[PDB]
């Protein structure tokens, strides 16, 4: 929950300056707080199994509609298990129970759809470095509203993408920053406290705000 | 409504 208030915090504290009624947003780039990882594809098969994704290092997963996930690393062999109870297990594609077979499967076709098929969020951008405090995330929850698909991954990161304009924000609560990709598919980084200081475009200022009302109900649930 | 990301 820490890291949802924080964003919360930080999100209510941007909006409340009124950035868009200010202009000098470029100087709010911080090219250092780039994410590590957002979600580059997904597939909302909740009719039948869940929601499968697939993160910008290439690895895959897919959280259940029964609550549980499974993760399969961007080694393509490795995998992570997470029951609802949050009990986690690590096994791989080659040695596994026979109880998680059928996910496993389902696993693969999932990769398939999302290899052959969808184009990468952010194929323009070098994720941040990172290192041994960053393990691989996974996705710990989500939902679709009537204007975008929301993703909040177990390393406190939100991301949201519009459906319309195909717009998307990534949130690091951590890094106090947000990612906007526009629809020409340009993306700039920003310290949220910088965006208070230097204000910000329209656009941008709509988005943060549709971004508090989901982090309001992320938090709510 | 889409059932997916953007496609290809």
């Amino acid at each position: 929950d820490c890291h949802l208030s924080d964003m919360l915090q930080q999100l209510h504290s941007v909006n409340a300056s009124k950035p868009s009624e200010r202009v000098r947003q470029e100087e709010a780039e911080d090219p250092a707080c780039i994410p590590i990882f957002w979600v580059s594809k997904w597939v909302d098969y909740s009719d039948k199994y869940g929601l499968g994704y697939q993160l910008c290092d290439n690895s895959v997963g897919v959280l259940f509609n029964d609550s549980t996930r499974l993760i399969l690393y961007n080694d393509g062999d490795s995998l992570q298990y997470i029951e609802r109870d949050g009990t986690e297990s690590y096994l791989t594609v080659s040695s596994h129970p026979n109880s998680l077979m059928k996910k496993i499967t389902l696993l693969k076709y999932f990769r398939n759809y999302m290899s052959e098929h969808l184009l990468k969020a952010g194929a323009n951008i070098t994720p941040r470095e990172g290192d041994e405090l960053a393990r691989l995330p996974y996705l710990r929850t989500w939902f679709r509203t009537r204007s975008a698909i929301i993703l909040h991954l177990s390393n406190g990161s939100v991301q949201i993408n519009f459906f319309q304009d195909h717009t998307k924000l990534i949130l690091c609560p951590l890094m106090a920053a947000v990612t906007y990709i526009d629809e020409k598919r340009d993306f700039r980084t920003y310290r949220l406290s910088l965006l208070e200081e230097y204000g910000c475009c329209k656009e941008l200022a709509s988005r943060l705000r549709y971004a508090r009302t989901m982090v309001d109900k992320l938090l709510s649930s | 409504a889409a059932f997916s990301s953007t496609p290809k």
